[PDB]
């Protein structure tokens, strides 16, 4: 089963995917980087406080139809 | 309901067409488009558009005939319902 997922940059930009809820988010993430045209390691993807890894599920994290994912311009190196 | 919505000819000449539709806020991996004479024989003729398109032609039509369009949209296989319009040349 899928759920929708809303994914809002700082930006105010705003993405939404249709996710299986087993699968791991990777896919997504990359996804909004690419139409984005900014590089992943200059991301943080946030659900509840709670960074996303590549390898997080919406099952794992909890979420549910219509949840947010909020993104973030992330500085590396300090 | 269906994505995309909003399917429409936008430009047309007496042998092809501009197709335009709207996926909303959905990021799409990529969409298949079918085409075929509406009540024909043959088999529909089909080809795939990358997912950040919104736009297609369609050519080697002909002239006064009626085509049955369909736009099917896809995301890490996941397939919507598809959206289909009419339109004679």
């Amino acid at each position: 089963e899928y759920i929708k997922l809303k994914v809002i940059g700082q930006d105010s930009s705003e993405i939404h995917f249709k996710v299986k809820m087993t699968t791991h988010l990777k896919k997504l993430k990359e996804s909004y980087a690419q139409r984005q045209g900014v590089p992943m390691n200059s991301l943080r993807f946030l659900f509840e406080g709670q960074r996303i890894a590549d390898n997080h599920t919406p099952k794992e994290l909890g979420m549910e139809e219509e949840d947010v994912i909020e993104v973030y311009q992330e500085q590396t190196g300090g | 309901s269906s994505v995309p919505t909003k399917l429409e000819v936008v430009a047309a000449t007496p042998t092809s067409l501009l197709i335009s539709w709207d996926a909303g806020y959905w990021f799409i991996d990529y969409y298949r488009i079918t085409y075929g004479e509406t009540g024909g024989n043959s088999p529909v003729q089909e080809f795939t558009v990358p997912g950040y398109s919104s736009t297609a032609t369609i050519s080697g039509l002909s002239p006064g005939v009626d085509y049955t369009i369909t736009v099917y949209a896809y995301y890490d296989n996941y397939g919507w319902s598809p959206i289909s319009i009419n339109y004679r040349t």
